């Protein structure tokens, strides 16, 4: 499922935003 | 509407052509625990010992902002941040500086972070999720009118007060640019075509990052993601989103109208302005007075166990607070 995808991502923490 | 905008204008170019600057000390505080973390410094729970109030103040390293080439950026959020005033956004009760850091002491919002709540609760319903976007959208309403553009929309900068609203914190990428600017900022998930595709840009960016914040907290999860940046901004460059199976019709709609690849025909940057937004259908029962006034009532109440907790925040290694005995970075800061 789209959701199981999304929790096994590394990206379920606080996302950093970018500068560069 | 327009009538208050006006007004709210005119208060905000008095701040913002005379900020305020030096209005208290280090040691007027008690350093109580840090609340959160960023790439210049933390944010601590602190204590005015004077008035006995608690307040969250954010620390900037000097060194590490002037590394970073955040100068102008850290300067654009002390000066709109002082000038500002409207109801979902955090109050700066004082800001200051010593030979290694900035400071901005921001009102405590107990309640949290949208994040940890939406991450743990899975999703928010529908009527919920319209509770906190009506609120960004008159926030950016408001916003827009004075010509900033926030540029930063995301879960992790938006706490629940103790009424259960919205309180935008974090204007690190926040600017006041009529016309367009180039700057490449904000957060992977949430950045706007025109930004990935480095094209020049406006408003239009953060009425995008609103479609995907009330997609993310209706389906608990981006409408863009993946494990590495890159695979994200293919997905969000592509014009391609998908969407729950149990997402109503009106709110796949105005979706389709938000996350709009096309700034010819994407929702708050069209003649009708945010109107096209406010009378949108998936609107329909928001009564946007009384969402300004609060007196809708609240989805959810992050209750505390009283002032100084921080129960509704993760916990983070503390950090000692050093201050050189010799200034640091003293010409790039001068206006702070
Ligand atoms: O400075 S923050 O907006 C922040 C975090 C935690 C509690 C706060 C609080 O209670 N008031 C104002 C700002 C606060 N921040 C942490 C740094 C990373 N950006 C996301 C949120």
């Amino acid at each position: 499922t789209t959701y199981a995808d999304f929790i096994a991502s590394g990206r379920t923490g606080r996302r950093n935003a970018i500068h560069d | 509407v327009k009538e208050f905008l006006a007004k709210a204008k005119e208060d905000f170019l008095k701040k913002w052509e005379t900020p305020s600057q030096n209005t208290a000390q280090l040691d007027q505080f008690d350093r109580i625990k840090t609340l959160g973390t960023g790439s210049f410094g933390r944010v601590m729970l602190v204590k005015h010992k004077e008035s006995g109030n608690h307040y969250a103040m954010k620390i900037l390293d000097k060194q590490k902002v002037v590394k970073l080439k955040q100068i102008e950026h850290t300067l654009n959020e002390k000066r709109i941040l002082q000038a500002v005033n409207f109801p979902f956004l955090v109050k700066l009760e004082f800001s200051f500086k010593d030979n290694s850091n900035l400071y901005m002491v921001m009102e405590y919002v107990a309640g949290g972070e949208m994040f940890s709540h939406l991450r743990r609760i899975g999703r928010f319903s529908e009527p919920h999720a319209r509770f906190y976007a009506a609120q960004i959208v008159l926030t950016f309403e408001y916003l827009h009118s004075l010509d900033l553009i926030y540029r930063d929309l995301k879960p992790e900068n938006l706490l629940i007060d103790q009424q259960g609203y919205i309180q935008v914190t974090d204007f690190g990428f926040a600017k006041r640019v009529k016309g367009r600017t180039w700057t490449l900022c904000g957060t992977p998930e949430y950045l706007a075509p025109e930004i990935i595709l480095s094209k020049g840009y406006n408003k239009a960016v953060d009425w995008w990052a609103l479609g995907v914040l009330i997609y993310e907290m209706a389906a608990g999860y981006p409408p863009f993601f993946a494990d590495q940046p890159i695979q994200i901004y293919e997905k969000i460059v592509s014009g391609k989103v998908r969407f729950p199976s149990h997402f109503s019709s009106d709110l796949k709609d105005l979706l389709r109208n938000l996350l709009q690849v096309d700034l010819t025909k994407r929702f708050g940057n069209l003649k009708n302005g945010v109107n096209d937004i406010k009378n949108h259908k998936w609107f329909a029962t928001t009564d946007w007075i009384a969402i300004y006034q609060r007196k809708v009532e609240a989805p959810f109440i992050p209750k505390f166990k009283g002032p100084g907790d921080t129960s509704n925040f993760d916990d983070y290694e503390e950090e000692e607070i050093r201050v050189s005995i010799n200034e640091k970075c003293g010409k790039e800061f001068t206006e702070f």
